[PDB]
Order: structure tokens, then C-alpha cells, then sequence
């Protein structure tokens, strides 16, 4: 299957080098298409041609590519186009270990099932408190009632916490709960000029300590916590002390934009415009996946399926463009104007 | 010629197995020859072809 | 034209490929590289061996390769070198359908082309609020005089609202009118404790509600806003109130440092030091384009051209490297010894 | 006329195996088509492909299905395509013995035939009083003037006994007269709590007892009832007692949908939407019928023909998913394509 997926990816890649009518190809393409074209137009009974150049042979053969894409990646579109017809044969023309597939391909196949199946640390792209209902004002002294030391969110990565002179305590359990982390970094500082309930200003007095697990920290250093060990905060100082703990960056087994490599440059290229035929092409395509149809998934996709169909669509994009195909889509209208970026902002429902 | 496709001939196959039919069973007989009339001309009902 | 840029970064590419071949084994490289080096000789009268080996060889293969870069850039640097001089010809070289090109370099100029003629949806890089004029103090209350609902900007992504006791109102128009949105994501919270106009504490109890467009939505959870429905805050408590709505981050259809797989590490690896007659080269070739001479644009280009400036120079510098070409340069001074951040620091300018 | 039906059954059946162009057929299909399509294109001088691929191919051979639909369902449907028109001789194909059945086509209609010509017991779909006009409060006291024993309706499958202190009597007749059911499901229980005529809460004691024919009953097991049998109910008991006595489910000889093995699933299919024009195709069909034209029939069908044509139409319907017609009807203006929820719950009028 990935054998599958690698050969459809290297077919349409070398679709791509297309761009002209009598240019010269590299050895390697005329070997490619050659044997691809014949076994397809062999199963297919349809006419593509190694050196397309009317239109009708160019559509052809994007509709091949087309027809691979979908099939590599495992999907049935169904009555889109009145001039194009999903072939299921083109299947059995992949899984034919005639067909070859590059090195490249091979790999990117291997990384994506290779990451796409298991998990592994990355650094998470928003704060740690973004999923909060409650906040607090930055600076602003809050003490919660019977207690010595009170803790509260004032961000998104943000918390701070309120001392009164020579007291201590345990602070993680705010950060605990949310999420699933493996390594919080934080990063503590002394309020030195912060709000009193009533409003006038106070100090916070240079001694206040922030240990973990046991051990003391400096302020303003990057800290490795655990977020399971002692996170302890004593204020032996005379007076009241405010002191804020950021959370510059945490990491967790969560899916981000960087499991495989430029995936965010794809996703643009999948869901950019281009041009009508292509907008709703790429939409009616989605519409058979769990893939926002029109618009970057807010959240990044998990799923060997999901990333894999990326590619393949991101790919047959720039076949799409080198071959400047031409055809009809059931419900797309085509405005013959030059194209404007208004023009194409309207576009998106 | 049959049934309605055009299968190729045990001739243009890859293999010597003249030799084993005299030894097989009813069963063993009548399950090749489904594969020998199996493997057809995938296109076939079409002229023109080429 | 494409074609012509296609053809040259093969070249250049494969002229990288000479570290030390000893029988090469991409076959289809060779074919491409005799047959350009023919081509370009004959036209130049210049003498590039397929092997080169002196320095004085290795010297006029980068010469070439950067007369083809240049003419596949459209730039004419003109008399920036008393051994180096650019031959208009080149151009003339890259334009005959003699030349393949590798299936990377065509899908790497159609990915270019593709996208930098078209449009499309992407995460913006800065906050929402960033060029703003006038910001206020987080978690302190103001209210305009005659309204009953006042929301203000506290921060480059953060807003807050607020609220009279048993007011509300509608508050988009602080979003609007600034950029171009396609899609903001949102998510608000309670200000549980906030500085009065006086400095004293004031609670925001709960049961104030945030509805978009008619339906009432959740704090602590992101929104998909498309800009233009109603974002209304409802103030049922006897008590003043104010909610901090966060714009987590942003999509509009302006070019970011995505549009093109790891642009990035291309930038970095062009506007990258190495050596004086490098950096002196690099910057020479700029100075007859759009693009900052040494220091990377704050904005991300959006044109063709650009881009692929950008990609040529930083091939045409992993070419420098491979090659270790020695020459002088009109204004540049060399500095033999070893070389440290020290001595690049001062490089520029 | 059950050997007719079968075949036209069989023949729609074996075209429905026509998924694709160039896939190899059930000896069995080839076998029965041939005669069938020959036959048909004899008496109808129609030009029907045993391999359809073209369109106009595909329409013919369904117009083959619907005409011998309409045949063996006996329908006329007259002018309603400017494309089709219904050959009437299609019946004198569905007659010549040459044309086998499949031995599913016989035992379905054998089936049908079978049970619509008889009647037998089944487990009825609604409460047994759900044609009642007056019903009273749940567990709320209730005596009729000059009566020891009081029953009456409090539900659609609830009756409730009301009882004085050493009470008793038959209730049967509150049940009598209504339907005709063979065996009434019973399930007694005692009204631990009731309301009193002024509002204040009454317990009913242990002690009461319920006896059909004279046996008596526990409460809370299911019993089997003629609906002749006496219902006696007695009150020994020194307090006033309620009892709630459930008809769990009774049995009658009128036909419900589990008259033939998923008629239901059937039904759905044959008044599921699929396009405009297979909507206004079944709709116009049904016109000619006592089945409502567009919406599942509240009461299940009892006779040949409805359940018949049910059966054929739901098959045509499929035939209709494969072959991919395209024609029109007068009256039908179709939008082709994307086909939504919202775009079809509008076709039902």
C-alpha cells in the first residue's frame, strides 16, 4: 500500500515535468511514463500520451494522475464532472510491482508511515493555559481566603502567585489536570511593583525562592520541570511578595505541524485557489475525507490516511498548474476575468 | 474463444505442466483448468484494441 | 521561461554532485550536465571540464553556474569583478529545448509558480492587534463616557471588554477595518479579578455570556469567527464585569514564510556568512533586486521572481561551498585568517 | 402471473451485476439476459446492449427494466417522458417460457403470493387504546357514580381499576369492542401511591388480587389473555386500592410490516430521494397506485399488488443507482451534481 502510494507520488511528480510540447526528458521520466502509460492506458482504455499538447491530452492525462491520487489515497469521489470518470482499474495498475517508484518516494512514504503509526515528544504551538475560563489581572495582589500563598492564572502562559511575608507553599496543582505533558519550561520573576487590593503599589523584597523537587532555582533561567516534582515557593521576605512562573514552551505527544517535514508548505498548497476547477476539485475531493474541505485544519491531522492524501493532493496541485487542464465540475462556474485576490476570496463560501 | 471472452492460449503462459495431468486428480484437473481458461485477454470484447 | 530556471538549478545542483564522483551513478545527470557544458562552452568559448580539479577549473564552473543563475534570475549585476565577467549569451544557452531538467527541478519551479501566481489561506505570523497606536493597562477597567459596554485593545492579541451591571453590546467593529481576515480564531475569558478606576479589587461573576452571530459560546474554548458576525457580550450580573477575548491567531490570503516548503532555511542559508568574497557576491546580486542586500526582509515576498531569486542564491551558495572558488571582488578586502563570529559580525556592515 | 413477475424480477436483478464495462459476468447473467434483451428487442424493436456503455445505451436497457416494472406491476403510467414511452407489449416477454427465473426471484414472489392471499397472527404496532378520545390521570382515584369497582383508560396501552375497601368486579369490557385482537399480553401491578379525589396521597395493601377465568394472577408477570376469559378483580383489602393493569402487546390477523422479510427496509428505498428525476419517476409511478406517492404509508399495505409493486420499484430503484440514467419527465426540473440533505427534504413537497 505504501508500495501503492510511492508509485502514484512518482508518477505525477514526473507528470510535472511536463511544462512544455517538444522539450527533451530526462532518461529516467520517458522510462517512468513509458511503462506507466502503457500498463495504464492498457487497464484504462483510455488515450494518454507521453508528450500531451492539444488539451483534451492534457486533461487526460491529469485525470490519470487524478485517478491514481484518488485511488492511492483510497478514495471514491463519485459524479463530480461530467467529463471526467473515476476509473477503480487504476488500483490495479498500482499495486502491478511493474510500475516503478523513486528513492524519494520510497522514503517519504516510510516517514510518513513511520511517524503517522507511533508517537513522540514535540514542542506544543500554543500557551499551556489557552483552555482556561477564568483569569486574572497581571500584577494585581489576590489572595484566596485561609490561604498563605494563592496561586492564579493571568494568561494564557502565565500564572502568578500571591505571598504573604514568611510564607511558603506547593504550587503545581494548577498546572496539573490540563493536557498530558511530559516537560514543562519554565522561567520564574519577582513582581517587583505590583497592585495591593486597595491600589497602591508594593515592592517585592529581593529573597523570595522558588525550589523544585528540593532543589533552589534562579529567576530568570529556564527550568526542566517534570511537572510531577516539588514545585515550592518560599517567601521569607517581611513583606508581601508576588512572583510570576512562565511557561515558555511545554512538550507532549500531541501531533504538531512538524511530524513530517515542510507539511505546513503542502497544506498551503493543497488549500490555495488557483482557479475554480481546482477550488472545488480540491473541495470535492476533501468532501470524502475527514479534512476541512476549504479551509487549514486548526489542528493538526494524525492519521497515516490524512497526511498521506495531503501529499498526494499538494503534488497533483502542481500537476494541475504545469498542465493547465480544462473541464467542467458539477455546481463550479468559471468567471474568464484574470483572477484578483478578491475574486478568489469570494470563492471561499 | 470462451464463454463469451478471449483467453490466451496455455502456449503464450510461462509454464511445463503437460507433464502432471496424467497424475491428477478429477479435482486437481478440473481447478487448473479454470485458471488455464482463468487468465484472460483483460480487454478483449473491444476491437480496434491494438 | 520556467523551463529556463528549471534547467540552470539542475545544472548548478549536479555541478554539487563533484565533491569527487568517480563514476557517477546518476546517469541522467551526466546526460544533462555533458550536453549543458557543451552547449555552454561552444556559446561562451569558456574551457568548464567535467572534472574539474585545479581551482582555475573549479572557478569558471561556478562562473558558469552563475551566469546561468543570474540569467535564469533576470539580473544583470554588471563589472562587480575583474576575473568574473557575466556573459548575456547564457541566457541563450538555457533557452534551447536541448537541455533536460530533473523531475525536481521542474516540480520545485512549479511549486513556485504555482503558488506565487495564486492565492491562498495561512496562519499569520504576528499578533492581530500589532500595529496599533494606542494600548491599555490589562484587568483595568474603563469605560468610555455614555457607554454601557467599552472594549479596548490591552495587548498585540488581547482585547477586554467592559461591562455595566445589566449591560451590553456589540463589539466587532475593534477587529474591523484593520488587515484582511478570512477567519479569526478566538477565545474569551472572565476577568475574575480586576483594577477598579479607583485601584480596588472588583470580582466579574460568572454567568456573563459571549454569543457569535445569534448562538452563545463557551469561555476557554476556541472560535471560529469569520469577522463579520455578531460578537456579543451580555452583562445579566449585578455587578460590573470584564472579559478578555483573545485572538489565538489569524488567516488571510497574505504570503507567509510557508508558501514554499522550508523558504526559511533557504533564507538562512543565503543571507548566511561563509567568507568575505561570498558575502560581497551575495550581496552585489541583490543590490539589483527588491530584496535586502544582507539582512532577511521582515516581510516574506510574494512575487516569482523573488522567491526564486532566493532558491537560485541558495544553491548557487551550496555550489560556492562544493566548489571553494577563489577570486577577487570590486570593494572587498579577504582576511585569510581561520574566521570567527567575530570577524562576520563586522561583515555586516 | 407469479412466473411473469419473477422473471421481470430476475432480468432487472441480473442488470443491476452491470457495475462496470469490461468486468467478466456471472455465466448464469449472460446466460439469461441474451434471451431476455433478444426477446424484448424483438416485441419491442428497441435496441438494447447486453454490455451498455455509452449512455444512451444505459438509458434503453433501464427503460427495459421499467418497462417490464410497470408490466409485471400492471401499471400504466401514460405520458410522462418526452424520452420514454412505455411499450405495452412488454408483458408478451415476461410470458414466453424461454425466459428463466432465478430460483430467488420464484421463492420471493411465492412469498408474497403466499401471505397475501391468507392472513395470520402478528404482534400489532400501537398501544391498544390508542383510538381512544377521553383519558384520565396516572394514578389518580376515580369512581363512577354508583359503582364499587372503576376502571378506566390512562394511557394509549394504561388502564387503571379504581377499588373500595372490600370491592371487586369483571372489567373485560373496557377492552371488548375495539379491534379484534386474538391474544391480549397483560401485566398487573398495584398502585403502591395514588391521588384521592381531594389530592392527599393513599396507599393501596397488599392483599388485592386479579384472576382471569377464575385463576388467579401475580402481578408484574406477563399473562396470555383470550379477551373472552373473565378479568375479575377483588378488593379484600380495608382501604381503597388502585391497580394499573398494561397491555404489554396484543396479536391480530391484520397485516403489519413483518408480513415479508424487510419490507421495511424495502419501503425506505423505494421512497428514499436519489435525484429529482428517479423522485419524480417513483412519485409519477405510484400515482397510478393506492400507495402514497411520496411518504411511507402510515398503514402497512394488505394486498398483492401494493406490496408487488413495492417489491419492483425498490429494485428498479438500484437498477437505477448502477445504470446511471439521464432523461427527463414532464413537470421534473433537475439539478444536477451536489446533491444535499436540504436540497432533497425539499422535493417532498
Amino acid at each position: 500500500m505504501d508500495t501503492i502510494a510511492a508509485r502514484a507520488l512518482t508518477v505525477m511528480r514526473a507528470c510535472a515535468t511536463l511544462q512544455e510540447a517538444r522539450i527533451v526528458l530526462e532518461a529516467n521520466v520517458m522510462e517512468i511514463l513509458g511503462i506507466a502509460i502503457n500498463r495504464y492506458n492498457g487497464l484504462t482504455l483510455r488515450g494518454v500520451t507521453m508528450r500531451p499538447t492539444s488539451l483534451a491530452q492534457r486533461n487526460e492525462m491529469f485525470f490519470m494522475c487524478l485517478d491514481m491520487m484518488l485511488s492511492a489515497a483510497g478514495i471514491n469521489v463519485g459524479p463530480i464532472s461530467p467529463d471526467y470518470t473515476q476509473h477503480m482499474a487504476t488500483i490495479g495498475v498500482l499495486a502491478t510491482p511493474e510500475i516503478p517508484f523513486t528513492t524519494e518516494a520510497a522514503n517519504e512514504i516510510a516517514r510518513v508511515t513511520g511517524e503517522t503509526s507511533t508517537w513522540g515528544p514535540a514542542r506544543q504551538p500554543y500557551g499551556f493555559f489557552l483552555e482556561t475560563e477564568e483569569t486574572f489581572q497581571p500584577g494585581r495582589w489576590f489572595m484566596r481566603a485561609a490561604q498563605a500563598a494563592t496561586a492564579v492564572v493571568c494568561g494564557p502562559d502565565m500564572i502568578q502567585v500571591s505571598l504573604n511575608a514568611g510564607a511558603r507553599g506547593d504550587v503545581q496543582q494548577i498546572f496539573q489536570g490540563r493536557n498530558d505533558p511530559m516537560m514543562i519550561y519554565l522561567v520564574w520573576r519577582r513582581i517587583e511593583n505590583f497592585a495591593m487590593a486597595q491600589g497602591n503599589s508594593q515592592q517585592t523584597q529581593a529573597g523570595v525562592t522558588v525550589s523544585v523537587g528540593g532543589v533552589d532555582m534562579r529567576a530568570g533561567r529556564i527550568i526542566a520541570w517534570d511537572g510531577q516534582a516539588a514545585l515550592h515557593v518560599r517567601n521569607p521576605t517581611q513583606q508581601n511578595a508576588m512572583v510570576q512562573i512562565q511557561v515558555v514552551f511545554y512538550i507532549s505527544m500531541d501531533k504538531t505541524l512538524n511530524q513530517y517535514p515542510a507539511l505546513t508548505a503542502e497544506i498551503f498548497n493543497v488549500y490555495s485557489f488557483r482557479d475554480h476547477t481546482w477550488h472545488g476539485l480540491r473541495t470535492a475531493i476533501r468532501n470524502r475525507t475527514t479534512l476541512p474541505n476549504m479551509l487549514p485544519p486548526i489542528f493538526p491531522p494524525n492519521d497515516r490516511d490524512s497526511i498521506l492524501t495531503l501529499l498526494l493532493l499538494s503534488t497533483l496541485a502542481d500537476v494541475y498548474t504545469v498542465l493547465r487542464p480544462e473541464f467542467a465540475m458539477h455546481g463550479v462556474n468559471p468567471m474568464p476575468g484574470p483572477l484578483t485576490a478578491a475574486i478568489a476570496r469570494a470563492a471561499y463560501v | 474463444d470462451h464463454r463469451g471472452m478471449e483467453v490466451a492460449e496455455p502456449e503464450v503462459l510461462g509454464v511445463e505442466f503437460k507433464n502432471v495431468l496424467p497424475v491428477l486428480t478429477a479435482e486437481h484437473r478440473a481447478m487448473i483448468q479454470n485458471a488455464l481458461d482463468g487468465s484472460i485477454i483483460e480487454n478483449g470484447n473491444v476491437a480496434t484494441r491494438d
